[PDB]
């Protein structure tokens, strides 16, 4: 499978910004707000006192490193009397992965729209749908806010929905496993909705997620920062006042941190062409190893003829196929000019 | 006024192909006064093979070519094409006539920066004769100078290499290049014809062309001015005027009132050197298309003037994707995007019609042109109730639905050069330049193919400054009300007053 | 038919920009706003780590694919408390396809002005009018905004109209087909108004269309881009503040996506001389087949004779007749210099 000069996939999982609100003990919601404080840090960087090759600079004396430096930082935190902090967003699964959004050569278009349907038939969507929904249902879009917090509950309102709403209470303790999620009375009814949103040629499943997060007193909230103060919070305008938000793409990266199938697999990574780890920058699934998305896409006809057979596929092949379909769900330009 | 910048100030620095930039238009002139004629025509000669074999200031490589009469002829045929105006034929003229002070066309700007424009096979061979430069203060090209056969340019080219016969052979051949020429046949519908009324009984079909001396003059002067510059890619990134900043809307406080015509994609690029509101001739084409539309039912409408009230004006650089149609031998594809500016101008009109009679809505909203300048002019359906014909002007302007707007009127101060036009636009913020009229280049004659069979006259855009007038009671309506006036040589849309 | 040196048609359908307003629960409309975020994306491209002929670039190490690249994109999204998004535009049908705007040979002018009449009388305008109108009455000018949306309703106000506003509620569920549109109480009166506007030599039908579109919370609105930032929204100024729009040509291309009468019909294409598919980059109705507009325009005389007969023409020739008239409605310079 040679890569066509035009091959794009539109993303199937569209998340929205995570608007923040402070819920007061009288059950009134006022959007959070930050302010640019100014700090007096110390001369901390190694570049100040040390030269390259680790040689102390002769000008950086005990009086030079002594001088504190000012640093403007946006500071957001839960106000004092607040009951808790609510976090609202809406993530819509759709079936925009069936056929490529752009694909000039019909051979690679058909060998991919056939790849996805053979996937769905032999290896059901309940593996990618479950992992995508576990990040929704356990606070993962709440990136660092859930780290130091008493509790956080995920209320979840599906759109093409009929009965009650789906609540996950105290995910720190109750919902700490996949089975703990499957034990929910509505979990399978939601995984089936997602895998129908992925299967039907037009259907979609919009979820509206809402997290009640109980932080401690004056606890610092970490909303997304902006790209180039020392820390500028990414924010929208709620009720005419700026409220810090977790961006749409931060939330998308959160829901799509399911790529746990890769060499030396330790923790789930964000799905991507060359599986990058922001923790330790060097990316697994480097084009050197054959776990690169383009290397497992060049082998798409192989995967077709392999999981078209009657035999149950291997776990290595099915992991490569999982990563392939997840990277199609992410969408993007699979091309080379 | 000349800070000459001789090559003696440019030879020592980084001569590698910063010479080609110096002698090409859109980059200011270079002085060869008496300084290095011999050495600075060597480079004019060696710019003939503009490809990777190019490393100039070589008397051997140049006298290699100056001895070739085949190259001589192939280059002297190029001087026949140094168009003064580019249709976007051979058209080099001086824009016959003379405009007033407040209007600006190529007739104000001195006539240089005339670049060869023909097939791209001799664009490099064009560099010898169709390159301009200043010397003796006279800014000329070797096509004009080497005609009289007795210039020091000739005898220095003799110093450089020749047969002592080409000095007169090529001279008499340069005498035959017809210094003023308009020869462009337009049956292949290549010259964007429009037709404008003239003398109230006939029409003249114009085919506007882009002034070369004025697209080079607005391009260099607009370098350091970056509030007033809007680079068009033209894939050759020409520059062009703009407004000072965004169009703000202060209040603007028979007569047929069009309440809120809203245009969606009108071409902001008024002239080839201007990006602002659409040309007033475009507004006048709109109102006279309106008049001609009503003339199908009431044959004595005859709008004699109109008053434009620009409520909103938003200039933006949208794409305008090219057409996928490529009827070639191979497959079809799409060319690049021209990168065309577009304005979304919500404006009102108050037509001073000589028709005090019921002109009821259904024939008003129909017989109302559906495009302002390649745009989609549309009056809202509920704004159809406000299409009313009043008697007095005061209540007509009172009756316009939206209040925040500006009335358009020429700016009567001098507009000789762009420097005079910018120094009037850095003081007046939203004073906006626009194509207002058409300076003819021909006496309008009947050409083989013409738009709607009228006479044809290749013209060029007349750029005038355009004001804002809040309509107070002590306001001259003759300034607000524009009208198309046809002087013999240029054809303008100027206010009734000016 | 020999094509003359010039044969242009002014376009019949004339659309406007699709402006977006945010309708708040207290029912005040405020034009949408779009702000240019900056994103730290990954190194997703295949051009970054793969050389021509599918071989990994050895300078693009794992450390190098780690570093995210900055991408300035314009984010436009429904504000938080927004009750819905109101998408308003206006389209005027007119009879500018009867006579050509310009022509040099009175033979081909006559054979087309007679062709339009023979078309109108033999195979009524009710087939192109209905297809042009269904794209207006089902949100199709809302290109991708209606993809992930709870519901969108099309209210519609025709100008030469005596009755009330004509509404199409819940187009996702109710109006899913042509017959579901015919069952509307007003549908006949509107398709006939269009087919009259095309018949009367100087009549027009102006529709002001307004779609209330219920995006989920913070859902991303998708207005038209501009050719390259990384995603520049094409915008206008509404109420003094800039608001993103779906351009006039984008909307005119939305209304004229009716052409499914091309060899091996799959789904409607935008009418043009060659049926070109921006989805799958290649172009149907290539001049290779006899379905390019010039090939069936050269057969305009044969279509005249096949319509002049008392017996109804074939379906395959009536489809080419439909496409010819629709391409004429689109207008354009049907010339070869």
């Amino acid at each position: 499978l040679k890569l066509p000069t035009n091959l794009a996939y539109e993303r199937s999982i569209d998340p929205s910004d995570v608007c923040f609100f402070v819920v007061w003990p009288d059950d009134r919601k006022t959007p959070l707000t930050y302010n640019s404080r100014t700090l007096l840090g110390q001369m901390e960087a190694a570049s100040l006192a040390y030269d390259v090759s680790g040689q102390p600079i002769k000008s950086a004396t005990a009086e030079a490193l002594a001088q504190g430096n000012p640093h403007q930082v946006d500071f957001c935190h839960v106000p004092y009397g607040a009951s808790h902090i609510e976090c609202s967003f809406s993530v819509s699964f759709s079936s925009e992965l069936r056929q490529p959004y752009k694909c000039n050569s019909s051979k690679v278009k058909q060998t991919l729209v056939q790849l996805v349907e053979l996937y769905e038939t032999k290896i059901g969507w309940t593996e990618l749908a479950t992992r995508y929904l576990m990040n929704i249902c356990n606070g993962k879009w709440l990136w660092k806010n859930t780290r130091k917090a008493y509790c956080w509950n995920i209320v979840l309102t599906p759109w093409p929905w009929n009965g009650e709403k789906v609540g996950f209470e105290d995910i720190r303790t109750n919902y700490t496993s996949r089975q703990d999620f499957k034990n929910n009375k509505n979990w399978s009814a939601i995984v089936e909705m997602i895998k129908t949103a992925f299967s039907s040629t037009d259907g979609l499943a919009i979820f509206e997620v809402r997290a009640t997060l109980h932080l401690p007193t004056n606890a610092m909230v970490r909303p997304s920062q902006v790209f180039t103060n020392s820390r500028v919070f990414q924010s929208t305008t709620i009720d005419g006042e700026r409220s810090p938000i977790l961006g749409a793409f931060k939330t998308g990266a959160a829901i799509a941190t399911i790529d746990d199938w890769y060499p030396e697999a330790t923790e789930p990574l964000r799905v991507g062409r060359f599986g990058v780890h922001r923790e330790d920058v060097t990316c697994y699934r480097h084009p050197s190893t054959g776990k690169d998305f383009f290397s497992i896409l060049q082998q798409a006809e192989h995967y077709i003829e392999v999981l078209s057979a009657n035999k149950t596929p291997a776990q290595e092949t099915i992991n490569d196929m999982h990563f392939l379909m997840a990277n199609l769900i992410k969408g993007g330009m699979f091309q080379h000019k | 006024m000349q800070t000459l910048k001789e090559l003696i100030a440019s030879n020592p620095d980084d001569l590698t192909t910063e010479l080609k930039r110096a002698f090409r238009p859109l980059t200011p002139h270079i002085a060869i006064d008496g300084n290095e004629l011999d050495a600075l025509t060597i480079l004019v000669n060696l710019t003939d093979k503009t490809d990777d074999q190019k490393d100039l200031l070589d008397r051997a490589k140049c006298k290699q070519k100056l001895r070739d009469e085949k190259w001589w002829a192939s280059c002297i045929n190029c001087v026949n094409y140094r168009q003064s105006h580019n249709p976007k034929g051979v058209i080099r003229t001086q824009a016959l006539g003379e405009l007033p002070s407040f209007l600006l066309s190529s007739s104000k700007i001195p006539p240089y920066h005339w670049s060869y424009s023909h097939d791209s096979k001799y664009v490099n061979k064009s560099a010898f004769l169709t390159n301009e430069f200043c010397w003796d203060g006279e800014i000329s090209c070797l096509g004009e100078l080497l005609k009289d056969a007795d210039h020091p340019l000739w005898n220095t080219l003799k110093k450089l290499g020749c047969s002592q016969k080409t000095c007169k052979a090529m001279a008499k051949q340069l005498a035959d290049i017809t210094l003023t020429t308009i020869n462009v046949t337009l049956a292949p519908n290549y010259l964007t014809q429009i037709s404008l009324p003239d003398s109230d009984t006939s029409y003249i079909s114009l085919s506007p062309v882009a002034s070369l001396s004025m697209q080079s003059h607005f391009h260099q002067r607009l370098q350091d001015e970056n509030r007033h510059s809007a680079i068009t890619r033209f894939s050759g990134a020409f520059r062009m005027l703009k407004s000072g900043a965004k169009f703000s809307s202060p209040p603007h406080h028979s007569f047929l009132v069009l309440p809120n015509i809203r245009v969606c994609g009108a071409t902001a690029l008024s002239s080839p050197v201007t990006v602002g509101i659409p040309s007033l001739t475009a507004f006048f084409g709109f109102v006279h298309a309106f008049e001609r539309n009503i003339n199908r039912t009431t044959s004595s409408f005859r709008v004699e003037s109109f008053a434009i009230c620009v409520h909103q004006l938003h200039v933006e650089k949208r794409g305008l994707t090219a057409e996928f149609v490529e009827k070639g031998d191979g497959t079809i594809s799409a060319p690049a995007t021209r990168d065309d500016w577009q304005c979304d101008v919500v404006f009102s009109l108050i037509l001073n019609t000589n028709f005090a009679q019921h002109i009821d809505q259904d024939t008003l909203v129909t017989s109302l042109p559906k495009r302002l300048a390649r745009g989609s002019a549309k009056i809202a359906i509920d704004d159809f109730k406000h299409i009313n014909s009043f008697s007095t002007l005061e209540t007509a302007i009172e009756s316009l639905p939206i209040e925040a707007g500006r009335w358009l009127s020429l700016y009567a101060q001098s507009n000789n050069n762009l420097s005079d036009l910018l120094a009037a636009m850095t003081e007046d913020h939203q004073l906006m330049a626009s194509c207002v009229g058409y300076h003819l280049l021909e006496e309008p004659k009947d050409k083989p193919n013409s738009l709607r069979g009228y006479k044809h006259a290749i013209a060029e855009c007349i750029i005038g400054l355009i004001n804002s007038i809040t309509f107070s009671s002590e306001t001259d309506p003759n300034t607000i009300f524009w009208s198309l006036k046809n002087y013999q040589n240029y054809l303008v849309v100027q206010p009734r007053s000016i």
